[PDB]
């Protein structure tokens, strides 16, 4: 029980944003200029770390 | 040891976007004879067309070009759903009051913007056109009002206000004011008071059927094999199949337990296809020894 | 053009039980075999719903008010109710919205009517089920918004056989939109008109950017007037059995459940109970011995 | 303090134009040290309000 | 004393900016534009988490 949960938990945290826009790295980097995404994909990163 | 990954890479790209022809009536927005009141703007629709950035960029000179959640040059690659426009006119002071979240008097008894909103506003100067010899008295404005306005919302009723107490019940006198003022454009007051033009844009992105989107040319579709592709400017890799899902008519996309986009209705043929990676692994490598042999 | 419309008596407001009723789709997009979590304007369970009979003669169209949304059912076998008004103070000092429905089709006006004491519909010819006559309204000056939808046939045909038809729908006016869910049902009453116990998803129809503020609304009914109605526009009719039930939305959070297929079949609301409160923090529609 | 309570609801007041500041929150705004011009002009010279 | 002292620790904790420009919710929010108030909120989450 206790590895399923873990598991799981570890899945279903991707569909958060940290702060940022969206939580697609495709989305952001469409409809948004470099030097402002780059913003939004440090918050992604650390946060997935 | 374990050393890497394997991955199959893509072969080819597709495109799919839906087969629109006529261009947006852009013409009728931004070369009106003249604008309304900013108490009383106006609001259109613009949808199933083929929108375009270019001819903005080809007329008069439009300065202050900012947008909020969209880098204005991205913007002919994108694919859009209810587009409306909202047009009227100011005076060159006040157009810094134009933002999400603001104070002052155009913000809180004219004109208030969602404090989430997305989209682009535009504005430029204008005194060849809105301003007279003996000034332009045609261009009004409230200046009086009980409470601020919520977002996208507009009063064109006219009665007294009255500032204290005892209404004076229409007689107009003083204690009592007309809400309603007048712009003074003439053509000497200088920078700080000449009309100004202004023009907002709004939509949103990537959650609904879209109409309005730019141009761009489809490509045949192809099943079976590891892609690159792009449904509405809906980007990913992977491999494409034909579904057993069942949408209903106000649904495009389908989302997984991670929120990834898993299903998607091709907007040319309205049938459902499944989205996979194509391929994964681990490597590993034994060996005995480079002491020993090198096999 | 207006009547006064007498004859009709005063009776306090009837009340009944809103049996986890009112749910619609929050999104646009495709979901299955998840428990999903949203937070928005709904009907509480269990809440008290006013109710009101056209069945002396008893015509209960009165205003009432408009707080946040509101869910608005109606059973009904003759097409008896027709539409709506909105508005602040509905005087022709301040805009207001229409939406009516003809014999042919819908028609929806963001216009400084002036409503005067009584809107109703009238003729329903003898043998021909023919309306001819419209007496909403008396002048619409200034207006920025119109719309008239696709063409289609109303038979205009009337009933007196078991009620089959429940109708719901869902109002609310948020950032300039005027949102509108809509649901239908054939339903077998045999019943006091005690709104049926089940579980039903509305699904969203029309939103329309008319930008006014709304604080108040009303019914608008049409009228059986024939040979069996002696009398004029004021006493010459006949009523028709027709009920609806008027509730309010709040802010709410509540847990959702889709099966394979993607419909919602079962929710939670999490201010119910403590037990309530239990599930909607696991997660989980069943819940194991402990504390 | 700069009390106008029995200023913005004089009768006698023909030109109050205030033109950064709204006559409402005169009172919930504050300003620095005060320096009041009193002085007169004729009708012809209004101009100058 | 380990119990005591880690509970005293946490408390304290509460009263750093970890480089926002305050450590008062209301404070940041207002004296601000959303739109970059936000990031100074999900500082002090973040440092808090
Ligand atoms: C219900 O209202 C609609 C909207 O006004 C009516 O349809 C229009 O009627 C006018 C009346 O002359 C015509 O000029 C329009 O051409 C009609 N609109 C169309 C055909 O799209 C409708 O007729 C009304 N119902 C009845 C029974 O008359
Ligand atoms: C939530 C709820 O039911 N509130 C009240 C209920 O307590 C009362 O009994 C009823 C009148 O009968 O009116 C309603
Ligand atoms: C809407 O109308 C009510 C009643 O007239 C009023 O109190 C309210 O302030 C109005 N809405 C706004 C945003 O002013
Ligand atoms: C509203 O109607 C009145 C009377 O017809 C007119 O004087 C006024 O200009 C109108 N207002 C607008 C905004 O059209
Ligand atoms: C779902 O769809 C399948 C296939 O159409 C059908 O057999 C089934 O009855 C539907 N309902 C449920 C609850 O599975």
């Amino acid at each position: 029980n206790h590895n399923a949960q873990a598991l799981n938990t570890l899945v279903k945290q991707l569909s958060s944003k940290f702060g940022a826009i969206s939580s697609v790295l495709n989305d952001i980097f469409s409809r948004l200029d470099p030097p402002e995404a780059e913003v939004q994909i440090d918050r992604l990163i650390t946060g997935r770390l | 040891y374990q050393t890497s990954n394997f991955r199959v890479q893509p072969t080819e790209s597709i495109v799919r976007f839906p087969n629109i022809t006529n261009l947006c009536p852009f013409d009728e927005v931004f070369n009106a004879t003249r604008f309304a009141s900013v108490y009383a703007w106006n609001r259109k629709r613009i949808s199933n067309c083929v929108a375009d950035y270019s001819v903005l960029y080809n007329l008069a000179p439009f300065f202050t070009f900012k947008c909020y959640g969209v880098s204005p040059t991205k913007l002919n690659d994108l694919c859009f759903t209810n587009v409306y426009a909202d047009s009227f006119v100011i005076r060159g002071d006040e157009v810094r009051q134009i933002a999400p979240g603001q104070t002052g008097n155009i913000a809180d008894y004219n004109y208030k913007l969602p404090d989430d909103f997305t989209g682009c506003v535009i504005a430029w100067n204008s005194n060849k056109l809105d301003s007279k010899v003996s000034g332009n008295y045609n261009y009004l404005y409230r200046l009086f009002r009980k409470s601020n306005l919520k977002p996208f919302e507009r009063d064109i009723s006219t009665e007294i206000y009255q500032a204290g107490n005892k209404p004076c019940n229409g007689v107009a006198g003083f204690n009592c004011y007309f809400p309603l003022r007048s712009y003074g454009f003439r053509p000497t007051y200088g920078v700080g008071h000449q009309p100004y033009r202004v023009v907002v844009l709004s939509f949103e992105l990537l959650h609904a059927p879209a109409t309005v989107c730019g141009p761009k040319k489809s490509t045949n579709l192809v099943k079976n094999k590891c892609v690159n592709f792009n449904f509405n400017g809906l980007k990913g890799t992977g491999v494409l199949t034909e579904s057993n899902k069942k949408f209903l008519p106000f649904q495009q996309f389908g989302r997984d337990i991670a929120d990834t986009t898993d299903a998607v209705r091709d907007p040319q043929t309205l049938e459902i296809l499944d989205i996979t990676p194509c391929s994964f692994g681990g490597v590993s490598v034994i060996t005995p020894g480079t002491n020993t042999s090198n096999q | 053009q207006c009547v006064n419309l007498t004859t009709r008596t005063q009776l306090p407001p009837a009340y009944t039980n809103s049996f986890t009723r009112g749910v619609y789709y929050p999104d646009k997009v495709f979901r299955s075999s998840v428990l999903h979590s949203t937070q928005d304007l709904f009907l509480p369970f269990f809440s008290n719903v006013t109710w009101f009979h056209v069945i002396t003669k008893r015509f209960d169209n009165p205003v009432l008010p408009f707080n946040d949304g509101v869910y608005f059912a109606s059973i009904e076998k003759s097409n008896i109710i027709r539409g709506w008004i909105f508005g602040t103070t509905l005087d022709s000092k301040t805009q207001s919205l229409l939406i009516v429905n003809n014999a042919t089709n819908v028609v929806i006006k963001v216009c400084e009517f002036q409503f005067c004491n009584d809107p109703f519909l009238d003729h329903k010819n003898n043998k021909s089920w023919m309306e001819s006559e419209f007496r909403v309204y008396s002048s619409a000056n200034n207006c920025t918004f119109e719309y008239v939808s696709q063409p289609f046939l109303m038979d205009l045909e009337g009933k007196q056989g078991n009620f089959k038809n429940l109708r719901e729908f869902v109002f609310k006016n948020i950032d300039g939109y005027f949102k509108i869910y809509s649901k239908h049902t054939p339903i077998i009453v045999r019943e006091p008109e005690d709104l049926p116990q089940g579980f039903s998803a509305l699904e969203p129809l029309v939103d329309l950017p008319i930008g006014i503020n709304i604080t108040r609304f009303q019914t608008l009914l049409a009228l059986h007037r024939s040979y069996l109605t002696p009398g004029d526009s004021s006493s010459g009719w006949t009523a028709g059995a027709a009920a609806y039930y008027v509730g309010y939305l709040q802010p709410r959070t509540f847990l959702l459940k889709y099966n394979e297929n993607g419909t919602i079949t079962d929710a939670v609301d999490c201010a119910l109970d403590p037990l309530s409160e239990t599930k909607c923090t696991l997660k989980s529609f069943t819940v194991e011995k402990g504390i």
